[PDB]
């Protein structure tokens, strides 16, 4: 019953069309098929998708960047992304990625300004969180401590 | 073909290999037409029989 | 409006309440962008009442999901309404058919 | 961003949306302004950066030129899920992907996204660069074979234009090689000819 | 191999009259007692091996292993033993932020261990 | 070249108001492709119009509203206008008043007729009235352009000459958006076989097809005159005033002039133990001119990577 | 922004010493007290503090409001008219404009 | 861009030396006091130093030599 | 994840005996793969005696391998991880390459880290859950080590319980091995 | 604005050999790359002016099937040999040439006569293949006019390979001038037989093209 529409239209039966490239003028062999279908726009929209950040506002605690664009947030590295970059054999990656960006904070001012002087060098220090680790440890009745 | 460029040349010779098979391939499969129907697939006579 | 549909889409667009159908009309006195009156035939009209009923559209309001709602009339000037013909097309809607 | 095919690209480089950019690199920015001398401060480079001026286009041109970037499919696996590439500044909304690349991220280009973290040390870039580029990943590190292999919309390219069929047009023709292409793209024989002879050195 | 680990012993064999011993601790202890001094004194051992998640958990740093599955028994039992964890493993100092023994760190991680053979 | 006979414009046919059908003499075999190509592909491309640029009227203040009186919304009313086609002769940027007040359809024919704008199709339709007292009046703005031009990209232009009420629509600038072409060999009886090509382009009707297909050619024309002769094988800092205004006190202009110092910049570009290097001029001094530099410069910060002369 | 050691603790007391309106509230010499350098001058203190004037909430770390408005006065392009005028009130003229 | 690292990975050995000795030389561009021994094409220092590299020009014997005979002339 | 390469050589003659396969209809995996990116010991010996094909300690690049299979050879000795009598981590010269890379492993690289990430990526598993003796070619029986006793008819009983067959047509390399119980009886 | 369009200033060619040059055009208009490109390679590769070798008159058998009584190499292989030789022609419709030469073995273009308008780019090109003895052989080989090319199944003997090109291609990049990204690039590389510079060549193709538009549009841009 197709086929019988596209007749009373006067249209190929097949469904296949000769069709031309418009660049070049050159019709293409193996007729192309052409048709009209209903196309729907879902609501996944690129402007909503798009963040970026470079240094905004972190936490009192752990004093890392907030997180899933609330308030221009940061992105998440993993365990899943760390297991990688240690197959890889990326060190100073890695160390960069756990102080420099996150929770070394007289570190991350001593990076910004030695980027922005032109210089591209790391102090790497010591992460904050490790800090809140040994305080809420101490907090209960274990002694923890680093020895030199 | 990728493997054997890669095994014989080396690495430089591979991927420059490995970019110009895409483009090449890229530009004549949409040179070709190459679309899809409903008569493209076909179904045997005999199936009426064997069902 | 899909060229290829099934024939639900009525039921669809109907059954939602998205739209705007006439209860017991007749024929439409007065049409604009945002207001639908409509002039009750005396067969079923009751005692009473004046006669008019009176369809206000909802106009470019938020959604749950921040999208637009809006209904727009398809009737004209002195035609007439039966019932249960739609008057407006709410949202993805046209004469009556889910055109999403 | 949305991840989105590039087809011109080639081997170590990426398409990145020029909005993304600029917001990634701005200490950089500022840096380069400071020193060509287009802002005597910091607060001048800030308005400078904040009104998008052609001297800031050109300046973030310039300092993202020799500097990788590393892209990150979310659901990271294998070792393969993090590779470095060369950031091209295009005009759009979403990271634009190679497809031979695309097997090994396990991308589908139906929504998936990808995340995007930048190298600032030396010896972070020169890590980029010498261990997690794309182009040094051409073997896998679980079996031994490779990992970039020609998949879709390709294979079917060089399938037809590498096929035999009877009697098509120009089936005699003898010729050199070079002359294949000039027969085929002005008139002559079609690239499905057969039986026809060409001295190959 | 990771799950063929921490061999037990049956004979003294003046080592330890305990059980749950590292392979090579007890393979570096008998190379350095019996060739150095006395012979005599060998220590056999059985080799057990162990599930994931027990291998897993039997590690020397307890800094490792308290993030894998249970930290409240882990840490109870360092801290009746009362051990240390001179940071050894890719886990250990990553999350103390420092340079990884593997990599571009592996040089500049032997190069700090034979420093501090000296001082 | 050996006689190419190239080809003339001849039989020019005019099928409808938007429809015509341009023919062009016998030309050698292999150029009718390629002249109808490029020839479809530049008049596609770039092909000067008119459309509707901006739209005010007094009643509405935003197109999310409606008006009382008026079946269609304010974004049907612009979709209307936008599809609008229409002619303007010498000068460009043309404004067009309409104004009427009934129940009638309200079409292109009764707008405010000036002298330099004719309107193409007088029977298309400005959303229609419903209410005896509604009255619409708008003041519709006509441009012409090349090429599709969103409402975003006009909008860095005005910053302050915006006010509430005028609303911007897309333009269009294109009249031809269709056109087909076919190659057959006649016409070329008393010489050899060579081949004609005929152009079927489908206009709006602001454009004439002869107008258009000889445009097109003195574009392409124009862009192929770089071809034939091929050869060829400002920034600076915003600081740059003098070393006047300076405040030299007793001998800083004499350190200055007797070590060369250029105006402001390379005086800036210094750090206090080389500076110590010159000749002796005292703390106090050297705290003086750290001062007035200070105040304008950060203490002497800058590294300039150039120095233009 | 480029200072030595010594510049940036002058200025690191001197932005400690800095009010929520922008005011300085500690005066000149009691900086140098805190200070305590027999080296550190008020010259050099003056130059410091003069050089963060200039940040970017323009009048801030003024000594009162005198050199306040003085500064943004200055700051301003001399093309717009009555300028000079405004500098010669603001100078010393500030108790006659606020009576 | 310099598309892959082959020549300085088969000059320096290991593939993880090469990385700090490129480091350690880009240091010396960047911060200054050196001067590029190969002819730069509007490179950065990473790229300068790893071309310097894979021309068989600088290792991890050659800038030791240089620093000592620097640090003895002083 | 402790495991890295921080050794050359740990000096041992221990391994894996490697061999193809060998169960079922046919082989599933030959000795072409299996020992392809290995570091052999010193067992290697050419079929013929006191002949030698390769060197103690040496890398099957590209070709060891295809003199290995011209020879016909089954069974080599090849020195491995947990034969690595290193202290901490393993050494090189048990690990061959497997990797990006066409040499041997450089020390300090991740090998704990590079495997446990290939097992357990192909996540494309799933979930929810004496008599007929058929040869493939030509063959000998390779009773290996069959207690034989006397049968009734013209043929040998089988008193052992472990019984393994093999087929030989031309070398040392077999085609199947087809375990049965003591009640066999050989029928050639 | 209303009708200015960007013009390609930058043209810098860089060629890697006489006969091989990669040309190279500044940001145009929008999808102008494809335009003028594909026009360019239609034309030069279809339409151009020069000369080439049609047919030979072998002493021997006329049929394609021969022997080789001493040059050892089919006859086949000769005529695809003798496709590859660029020659020209002073303003003759068509030349006939021959050549004579004894039995060392290599035969190169020298050895053809030397005539007053034909000449040959190149003298060492191989037409006939090492002889085994000194029997010589003469080849009667005739040159004429044409414009493009077509085979000698239609137009007879060997071919007639009359446009003076080997390959073009072209290839259309992104490009911006100062915000717009939105511009083209074209890249243009090109293959010459010889006797012909390849700037020479794409030059007159230009003019052949600016000269069949230029009857279109009916003399405009006066003044």
């Amino acid at each position: 019953e197709i086929k019988e529409l596209l007749k009373l239209g006067d249209l190929p039966t097949s469904g296949q069309i000769r069709l031309y490239d418009g660049r070049t003028g050159e019709q293409f062999e193996r007729p192309v098929t052409v048709g009209y279908m209903y196309m729907l726009k879902l609501n996944h929209l690129v402007d909503d998708k798009m963040h970026a950040r470079s240094t905004g506002s972190y936490s009192l605690v752990t004093q890392q960047p907030l997180g899933g664009k609330a308030q221009f947030g940061g992105q998440r590295f993993g365990e899943m992304e760390v297991w990688a970059l240690e197959a890889y054999g990326a060190a100073y990656t890695l160390q960069e990625m756990l102080t420099v960006k996150s929770d070394d904070v007289n570190g991350r001012t001593k990076m910004y300004k030695n980027i922005v002087d032109g210089n591209h060098q790391m102090e790497p220090g010591m992460p904050e969180s490790f800090n809140v680790l040994l305080k809420e440890i101490r907090s209960l009745g274990i002694n923890i401590e680093l020895e030199d | 073909m990728l493997n054997t460029c890669y095994r014989i040349l080396g690495l430089k010779p591979t991927v420059i290999f490995a970019d110009q098979i895409m483009y090449t391939g890229f530009a004549y499969a949409a040179r070709s037409g190459a679309s899809v129907g409903i008569d493209d697939m076909v179904i045997p006579e005999k199936k009426h029989e064997i069902i | 409006k899909p060229l290829v549909g099934t024939g639900m889409e009525r039921a669809v667009a109907v059954d939602s309440g998205v739209t705007a159908v006439a209860k017991r009309g007749g024929v439409v006195q007065y049409v604009d962008a945002s207001r639908i009156v409509i002039k009750v035939n005396e067969d079923e009209m009751y005692p009473g009442e004046a006669g008019i009923d009176i369809y206000n559209l909802t106009k470019y309001t938020r959604s749950n999901q921040n999208t637009c709602i809006n209904q727009m009339p398809c009737v004209s000037l002195g035609e007439p309404v039966e019932r249960g013909d739609v008057l407006a097309d709410g949202p993805s809607t046209d004469l009556g058919e889910l055109a999403l | 961003s949305v991840i989105t095919v590039g087809p011109y690209l080639r081997l170590h480089q990426c398409g990145l949306p020029k909005k993304m950019a600029l917001e990634l690199f701005k200490p950089f920015i500022y840096g380069k302004l400071e020193l060509r001398g287009l802002a005597t401060t910091i607060k001048a480079a800030k308005k400078m950066v904040e009104r998008e001026e052609a001297v800031v286009w050109d300046i973030l041109d310039e300092v993202i030129r020799e500097h990788p970037v590393l892209l990150n499919r979310a659901p990271t696996l294998h070792r393969l899920g993090i590779q470095a590439f060369e950031p091209v500044l295009i005009e759009g909304k979403a990271i634009q992907l190679h497809p031979l690349v695309c097997a090994a991220y396990n991308a589908d280009f139906d929504g998936d996204q990808m995340a995007v973290h930048v190298p600032l040390t030396l010896e972070a870039q020169l890590e980029a660069r010498a261990l997690m580029m794309s182009t040094n990943n051409i073997l896998s590190p679980a079996n031994g074979e490779p990992i970039i292999v020609p998949s879709q919309d390709v294979v079917l390219g060089l399938y037809y234009m590498t096929r035999d069929c009877v009697n098509a047009k120009g089936e005699g023709m003898v010729l050199t090689g070079p002359k294949e292409a000039e027969r085929l793209y002005r008139s002559g024989l079609a690239s499905l000819h057969a039986r026809v002879k060409v001295r190959i050195t | 191999r990771q799950m063929l680990r921490k061999a037990t012993i049956v004979n003294a064999g003046s080592s330890d009259f305990l059980e749950g011993e590292q392979v090579e601790y007890s393979r570096v202890k008998i190379a350095n007692r019996e060739l150095e001094a006395n012979g005599k004194v060998g220590a056999t051992y059985s080799r057990d091996l162990l599930g994931i998640t027990k291998a897993s958990l039997a590690t020397e740093s307890f800094i490792s292993a308290a993030s894998f599955q249970e930290t409240t028994r882990v840490l109870t039992e360092a801290a009746v033993a009362g051990k240390r964890d001179e940071l050894r493993g890719l886990k250990e100092n990553v999350i103390v932020g420092r340079l990884i023994p593997a990599g571009t760190g592996y040089a500049y991680h032997q190069d700090r261990m034979r420093r501090r053979a000296a001082g | 070249v050996t006689e190419f006979l190239k080809p003339r414009l001849v039989d020019i046919e005019q099928v409808s108001s938007t429809h015509a059908k341009v023919t062009l003499e016998p030309l050698e075999r292999g150029f009718g492709h390629t002249l109808g190509n490029a020839l479809r592909r530049i008049l596609l491309s770039s092909m000067p119009g008119c459309a509707v640029t901006e739209v005010e009227i007094d009643g509405v203040l935003h197109e999310y509203s409606t008006k009382e009186g008026v079946q269609e919304d304010i974004l049907e009313i612009l979709l209307n206008l936008k599809g609008l086609a229409v002619r303007v002769q010498g000068k460009d940027e043309v404004i067009l008043t309409l104004n009427k007040s009934g129940i009638g359809p309200v079409t292109a024919a009764d707008i405010t007729h000036d002298g330099d704008v004719e309107i193409v199709k007088p029977q298309h339709v400005i959303c229609h009235l419903t209410d005896e007292n509604a009255s619409i009046s708008m003041r519709i703005k006509v441009q012409r352009g090349r090429g599709y031009v969103p409402a975003s990209t006009r909008i860095h232009s005005e910053e302050d000459e915006r006010p509430i009420g005028r609303l911007l629509v897309d333009a269009c600038y294109s009249p031809v958006e269709r056109i087909a072409y076919n190659v057959e060999a006649a016409r070329v009886e008393q010489r050899t076989d060579l081949d004609k090509l005929v152009i079927e382009m489908e206009t709006n009707g602001t454009i004439d097809p002869e107008e258009a297909i000889r445009r097109a050619a003195t574009i392409l024309a124009e862009q192929l005159e770089a071809f034939v002769d091929l050869r060829d094988v400002e920034f600076d800092p915003i600081l740059l005033r003098p070393v006047d205004d300076l405040e030299l006190t007793v001998r800083s202009a004499n350190c200055l002039k007797a070590e060369a110092i250029h105006y402001i910049g390379d005086l800036v570009q210094r750090t206090e133990v080389e500076l110590l290097k010159t000749p002796n001029l005292g703390k106090k001094s050297l705290t003086e001119i750290k001062d007035v530099l200070a105040s304008r410069g950060l203490s002497l910060g800058m590294r300039l990577e150039n120095w233009p002369p | 922004t480029p200072f030595t050691d010594t510049d940036r603790a002058i200025a690191t007391s001197i932005v400690d010493a800095v009010d929520d309106t922008g005011y300085l509230t500690i005066q000149i010499e009691d900086i140098v007290d805190s200070i305590g350098d027999d080296e550190i001058g008020l010259e050099e203190v003056e130059a410091v503090l003069k050089r963060i004037q200039r940040f970017d909430p323009v009048g801030v770390a003024a000594k009162d409001l005198r050199d306040c408005l003085l500064i943004q006065l200055s700051q301003f392009a001399k093309e717009t008219p009555w300028l000079e005028e405004a500098r010669l009130i603001i100078s010393d003229h500030l108790d006659l404009l606020a009576n | 861009a310099r598309v892959t690292v082959q020549d300085a990975v088969e000059k320096i050995g290991n593939r993880f030396d090469l990385v700090l000795v490129a480091a350690r030389r880009a240091r010396q561009m960047q911060v200054g006091g050196k001067d590029p021994l190969v002819p730069e094409e509007n490179d950065k220092t990473t790229v300068i130093a790893l071309r310097e590299i894979e021309e068989g020009l600088i290792n991890n014997q050659i800038l030791d030599v240089r620093e000592r005979q620097e640090q003895q002339e002083q | 994840q402790d495991l890295v390469v921080t050794e050359d050589d740990c000096g041992t003659h221990e391994g894996i005996m490697m061999t193809p396969v060998i169960e079922g209809g046919d082989v599933k995996e030959p000795l072409r793969d299996r020992v392809l990116g290995r570091v052999t010991a010193e067992d290697v010996l050419k079929p013929g005696t006191a002949d030698i094909l390769v060197p103690r300690n040496t890398l099957l690049h590209e070709q060891w391998c295809d003199l290995l299979e011209e020879n016909s050879v089954d069974a080599v000795k090849v020195r491995s991880v947990v034969s690595c009598d290193t202290d901490f981590g393993v050494c090189a010269h048990c690990y061959g390459r497997d990797l990006a890379r066409g040499h041997i492993i450089n020390k300090g690289e991740a090998i704990g880290v590079i495997a446990a990430q290939s097992i357990g990526e192909p996540g494309t598993q799933l979930t929810m859950r004496e008599s007929s003796i058929q040869v493939k070619n030509k063959g000998s029986i390779k009773l290996s080590n069959v207690k034989s006793v006397v049968n009734s008819s013209g043929k040998l009983v089988i008193t052992s319980r472990n019984t393994e067959l093999k087929l030989i047509d031309e070398f040392g390399r077999t085609k199947e091995s087809y375990k049965v119980p003591y009640g066999a009886v050989l029928a050639k």
